[PDB]
């Protein structure tokens, strides 16, 4: 219920203490959806390029619990 | 060197070339007054159509090239008669150095290039014989090194490139932390004194650069005194000609909103300096 | 040059109106 | 008042009549990444050097603020914005000071135009 | 001609509705940016508070501080009055450029403030400085 | 280190509203309320182009081969190619429009 179009701020909310988990979604149309469970909202970020998605994934801090497609 | 006399000019003295007898002074008004030893203007360039940039006589009382803002260098044969005009540079020729032994003379231009204009071998209105390129920024000045086939070139790219006119390429490009504005090669010390925009004159070994500060503003031109090989004068934008010494690297040995632009050092006429003051002064 | 730069190096991160306390006193 | 764009295309400076400089990073947030209030009077123009990571803000107070804005493409490294110099000693005429500032295409040279007809070369 | 420089008028529309202003300059012919008969005015946003003989000097100054505003207003939105205010020191300060560059607008606001402060202390234009109740 | 100013251009009798530098970097075109367009060269600081021809703003073209500067005066914009450049620049600037 919160769509994020800014990569950094998605990262910063991920670093924020309210963040509990992150999820990866790989759609058939080949876009990557980074969803970040927070305390109050779920912030999702849509990226159209695979390598930007991959560099984003490794940019997530290690302490965050990342989960693959459900 | 006590000041001898000053000769007035129509505009600021863009270029100065002091010989034993002839003294070429190119001004921003588009004229190149060939002042004598006493100061008598033998001839002045006419019909240039653009502001003169620099003057360089191949020999006294002989052909003398004078570059203008129109990217053209006219060779007046001393009264001076324009035998031929070398044109073809993309931008205005920032400075020109005369070569007596070789017909090809180097000329640094604002187009980030150095053209070797020839008296007769130029592609004639005469394209330079060897339009050397490679400098990232505009080539501020070019001075022939100890060898007649090589010439140091300083420019806005902060890199002094030793371009070989025979090969047309820079053998070695010494990069500095400041953009060099003037270049003058001293064969006696086998060095090249480069006046950077940081008001510092760096004497770099052609074969490594000793920096000397003290100028109030950016150095505009340099010329080693024939009387003392270790002594070299440098006219800066502060309208001052700081005469420093290689041995005395701690500032200028004896320095002599105007801005000095051109400086030359002839043995007979002494040190000739000119700039925004529109008066070419001589210190003997 | 360094002391002057530190003077205008006050781009936030100093909490809310705290450093002037010590500077004034 | 005025805006400038980093050659990378992901950074914008906003010079404002509120005596404020706002650095916007397009992948950072919709809000300004940094807000700076060093100028004591209304800010007129902001200019970014096309190549070097240096930018300047010219205001009517007569002072030109020269800042070093460093940008990496790495996500972990936020751009480093630091002041570098405070150019002063420029007169103010009719409550108008440094109105326009321009950067040299290659080196760190500043073209500043005043209200008195003076063009200063900050090298 | 009843909208002349130095004439006190009332703003009837806008944020400053019901505030008393003085006609600073009339451009009734019109302009490119304002094709109507506008007139630039200077007025009061926060009227100075009432003062008492029992009040101390610090509060007398504290209440006497007045916050002005400069605005270009349409003729139809201005209500001219019979009162006139002598705009000394306030003849040449406003121009199209003074609005274009807010630095001149800020300077104009400060000069208008200091003139209004001094005039209020001088005790002239009592009606101009008292708020209009509606 | 953009240190203290060392070169001052003077000659404008009023406010210089806008100034721009060509891609080559050797030409600086400035204008203001006086309406006088002045072209300066940074190396020596002369004002070689004194021709005046209020100046809101002016900016150079991005193409080095076509050095055309656009000046906004009131509601009018002029595309001026000064003859200070080499002739081929003048021909190269024309075919853009």
């Amino acid at each position: 219920p919160r769509q994020i179009s800014d990569i950094k701020q998605f990262l910063e909310i991920a670093r924020r203490k309210d963040a509990t988990s992150a999820r990866i979604k790989k759609n058939t149309n080949k876009d990557v959806k980074f969803k970040l469970r927070c305390s109050k909202y779920l912030y999702t970020l849509v990226v159209a390029d695979a390598k930007k998605a991959e560099k984003l994934r490794q940019s997530l801090p290690p302490d965050l619990t990342v989960t693959e497609v459900g | 060197p006590a000041y001898l006399a000053s000769f007035s000019h129509d505009d600021w003295i863009s270029g100065i070339q002091l010989t034993s007898d002839t003294i070429l002074t190119s001004s921003y008004d588009g004229i190149a007054r060939v002042w004598d030893k006493s100061g008598e203007i033998k001839f002045q360039s006419t019909g240039c159509g653009s502001s003169l940039k620099s003057a360089s006589w191949h020999i006294p009382n002989q052909s003398f090239l004078t570059a203008s803002l129109d990217q053209k260098i006219f060779h007046w044969v001393i009264s001076g008669i324009l035998q031929t005009l070398f044109v073809g540079h993309k931008d205005i020729v920032e400075r020109v150095r005369s070569l007596e032994s070789s017909s090809v003379f180097i000329s640094a231009s604002a187009d980030n290039t150095v053209g070797i204009w020839d008296f007769e071998r130029s592609p004639e209105a005469r394209s330079p014989l060897i339009l050397c390129e490679g400098h990232t920024g505009p080539v501020m000045d070019i001075v022939f090194s100890d060898d007649p086939s090589v010439a140091y070139s300083v420019g806005q790219d902060h890199t002094i490139k030793t371009w070989d006119l025979i090969t047309g390429q820079n053998v070695d490009s010494k990069i500095t932390k400041a953009p060099l504005l003037c270049v003058e090669k001293l064969t006696d010390l086998h060095l090249v004194i480069c006046g950077s925009s940081a008001r510092h004159i760096v004497v770099h070994d052609p074969r490594v650069s000793h920096t000397l500060s003290g100028h109030k503003n950016l150095v505009s031109g340099l010329s080693a005194s024939p009387e003392n090989p270790y002594m070299f004068a440098s006219v800066s934008h502060d309208n001052t000609c700081r005469v420093w010494d290689v041995r005395a690297t701690s500032g200028s040995i004896y320095t002599i909103w105007d801005k000095l632009f051109a400086v030359d050092w002839n043995k007979s006429i002494g040190i000739v300096t000119g700039g925004t003051d529109k008066q070419l002064q001589i210190n003997q | 040059k360094e002391e002057k730069e530190a003077k205008e190096l006050s781009k936030m991160m100093m909490s809310n109106k705290q450093r002037k306390l010590y500077s004034k006193l | 008042s005025s805006l400038s764009v980093h050659s990378s295309g992901d950074h914008v400076i906003i010079g404002s009549y509120d005596k404020r400089l706002c650095w916007f990073d397009l992948d950072f947030s919709s809000k300004p990444y940094k807000n700076l209030r060093y100028h004591s009077r209304a800010l007129r123009d902001v200019s970014y050097h096309p190549s070097l990571p240096l930018f300047c803000s010219g205001s009517d107070d007569g002072d030109v603020q020269v800042f070093h804005g460093r940008v990496y493409s790495d996500l972990l490294a936020n751009p480093l914005i630091v002041p570098l110099k405070i150019l002063r000693n420029h007169k103010v005429v009719d409550n108008v000071g440094v109105l326009s500032t321009c950067w040299h295409p290659k080196e760190a040279w500043l073209f500043s135009a005043g209200a008195g007809g003076e063009i200063r070369m900050w090298t | 001609k009843i909208l002349k420089p130095g004439k006190v008028a009332l703003i009837t529309r806008g944020r400053f509705a019901g505030k008393k202003v003085v006609i600073l300059q009339a451009i009734d012919q019109g302009s490119k940016s304002h094709p109507f008969g506008h007139a630039v005015v200077a007025g009061v946003e926060r009227y100075p508070l009432k003062v008492t003989k029992s009040m101390g000097a610090k509060r007398i100054a504290r209440r006497s501080r007045v916050k002005p505003f400069i605005k270009v207003v349409n003729y139809n939105h201005l209500m001219p009055t019979r009162y006139a205010l002598e705009l000394d020191n306030l003849k040449g300060l406003i121009t199209a450029d003074t609005f274009k560059e807010p630095t001149q607008r800020s300077a104009a606001r400060k000069t208008v403030k200091k003139t209004f402060e001094e005039k209020y202390q001088s005790g002239k234009s009592a009606w101009f400085f008292t708020p209009l109740r509606f | 280190f953009p240190t203290r100013c060392t070169n001052v251009f003077i000659g404008h009798k009023g406010r210089v509203r806008c100034l721009s530098v060509h891609v080559s970097g050797n030409w600086l075109a400035s204008g203001g309320d006086d309406g006088v367009l002045r072209i300066w060269e940074v190396m020596t600081g002369r004002c070689v182009w004194k021709c005046s021809l209020i100046i809101q703003s002016l900016a150079w073209g991005p193409l080095s081969d076509s050095p055309v500067l656009a000046v906004a005066v009131d509601e009018t914009v002029y595309f001026i190619t000064p003859p200070i450049f080499s002739d081929e620049q003048i021909e190269a600037s024309k075919e853009l429009f």
